[PDB]
Formats: structure tokens, sequence, C-alpha cells
């Protein structure tokens, strides 16, 4: 079977605390 | 309507916005 | 009559400025280029 | 040592700044915070899990006010962008 991975899957790449930052 | 620590310094203008409005 | 035409005419300027910022594009443009230039300046620091 | 201009290295990070306590809440895994310019601003203390802000030590240009030496030699100094405590 197949389905759509709509948006899921993003993980915090590293050890940071950017606040209101588009990285 | 109209809207760091590395040696970059922003000097203030000589005529403050209060004076210009005068 | 002219007083009324003048008074109303000032009135519209408020509304055009109140809702749409497209008029203020020119001043905002100056801020962006200068502000954007600094971002490029500090960005170069991280470059090897 | 906090609230004082100290040269520091955390976990061997290195740097000079003013160590202050931070209200910002790190997620448990994170250790280093960063700023918009990707400059280290917050760290988690290794020994005690405490979140410390890095504020760079104060600095600014020094401008000299002088009437012409032809008139006098008295002089007034302008320290730019610093509060009248650091002097
Ligand atoms: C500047 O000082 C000299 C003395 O060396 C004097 O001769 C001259 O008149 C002074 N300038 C003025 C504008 O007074
Ligand atoms: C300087 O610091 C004092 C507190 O020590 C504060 O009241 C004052 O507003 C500060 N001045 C500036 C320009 O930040």
């Amino acid at each position: 079977a197949y389905t759509n991975s709509f948006t899921r899957g993003v993980y915090y790449p590293d050890k940071v605390f950017r606040s209101s930052v588009l990285h | 309507k109209v809207t760091k620590f590395n040696g970059l310094t922003v000097l203030p203008p000589l005529l403050t916005d209060e004076m210009i409005a005068q | 009559l002219i007083a009324n035409q003048f008074n109303s005419a000032i009135g519209k300027i408020q509304d055009s400025l109140s809702s749409t910022a497209s008029a203020l594009g020119k001043l905002q443009d100056v801020v962006n280029q200068n502000a954007q230039a600094l971002n490029t300046l500090v960005k170069q620091l991280s470059s090897n | 040592v906090k609230n004082k201009c100290v040269n520091f290295n955390f976990n061997g990070l290195t740097g000079t700044g003013v160590l202050t306590e931070s209200n910002k809440k790190f997620l448990p895994f994170q250790q280093f915070g960063r700023d918009i310019a990707d400059t280290t601003d917050a760290v988690r203390d290794p020994q005690t899990l405490e979140i410390l802000d890095i504020t760079p030590c104060s600095f600014g240009g020094v401008s000299v006010i002088t009437p012409g030496t032809n008139t006098s030699n008295q002089v007034a100094v302008l320290y730019q962008d610093v509060n009248c405590t650091e002097v």
C-alpha cells in the first residue's frame, strides 16, 4: 500500500536554541 | 507603517524625531 | 465648496495611508537595502 | 562568576563575555544556544544544568570634544553607547 507523507518527518538537526529564527 | 556586537555601531541622528516634527 | 473639496481630500489621504502601505514603499526600501547589507556583512564572518 | 566581564570557556567552548542567568528555556537535549547571526549567546553550564546568557563585554567608540586649540586646551570626552557605569 501507499499513502502520503504530508508534512511529517522533520527532526531537530543539531544542538541549538534559535528563537524566532528562520534557519 | 514604516518599521550587533561585532564592531557594528549605529550612531543616533542629530535631529531627534521630536525636533524634526517641530 | 472648495473648503469641502479640500477637507474631504485630506480625509482620503488618511484612509489610503491607514490601510495600504504601498505608498510608503520608497522609504521602506531604503531601510531594507541598508539593513540587508549589514546581514551580509555579519554573515561573511562565518565564512571560512 | 556572573554579572561581570570574565573570559570563559564552557566544555572548552572559549570566549569573553558577561555571564548572566537566562530566562530562556532550553529543550533537554540542547546544550548551546545561538543568535540570528549564529553567534553563541546562551550556554548550559556543564556541572550544573543552568542556562547562562552570553552578553559581549561592553565597548564603543571614544570621541573627543574640543574647541580649537587656538582657543583653549580643555577637552571633553564622549564615550559612545555605554552607560555611565562601565567607565
Ligand atoms: C591662533 O594662534 C596664533 C598664535 O600662534 C595667533 O597668532 C592667531 O591669531 C590665532 N588665531 C586666531 C583666529 O585668533
Ligand atoms: C544605566 O544603568 C542604570 C541602572 O544601573 C539605569 O537606571 C539607566 O537607565 C541606564 N542607562 C542607560 C542609558 O541604559
